[PDB]
């Protein structure tokens, strides 16, 4: 359902949350087309603490590294 | 399956993940059912009792 990078939740902001058997994507729920997760397909709401099922994972950032 | 067998094949879905589309649909992002799951659940319980 959710993704917990470093003290946060991190929702899709359209599509859905998978993984083949290493690594997280996120997709649209008609077509398979998987996308590296980074902060512009996601928004945080909430503190990782009450949601059931999340995975830790590591999300990018695209503007540090530049 | 939620909605997804009324137009070709049946694929699986988690229900808490089919709930959150259906609210999502109406306007409610998803993180009020991923945060308020078991309130939801014990008000569906109580009204189909
Ligand atoms: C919710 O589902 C549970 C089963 O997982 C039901 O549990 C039993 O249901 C029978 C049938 O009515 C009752 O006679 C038992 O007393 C119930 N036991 C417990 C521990 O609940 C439960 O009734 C269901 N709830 C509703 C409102 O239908
Ligand atoms: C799964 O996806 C990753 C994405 O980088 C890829 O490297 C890998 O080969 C794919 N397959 C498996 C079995 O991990
Ligand atoms: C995610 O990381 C935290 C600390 O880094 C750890 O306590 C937690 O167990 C991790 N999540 C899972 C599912 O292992």
């Amino acid at each position: 359902p959710a993704i917990c990078h470093d003290g946060k939740a991190h929702f899709p902001r359209e599509g859905v949350f998978v993984s083949n058997g290493t690594h997280w994507f996120v997709t649209q729920r008609n077509f398979y087309e998987p996308q590296i997760i980074t902060t512009d397909n996601t928004f945080v709401s909430g503190n990782c603490d009450v949601v059931i099922g999340i995975v830790n994972n590591t999300v990018y950032d695209p503007l540090q590294p530049e | 399956s939620g909605w997804t067998f009324g137009a070709g094949p049946a694929l699986q879905i988690p229900f808490p993940m089919q709930m959150a589309y259906r609210f999502n649909g109406i306007g409610v992002t998803q993180n009020v059912l991923y945060e308020n799951q078991k309130l939801i659940a014990n008000q569906f319980n109580s009204a189909i009792g």
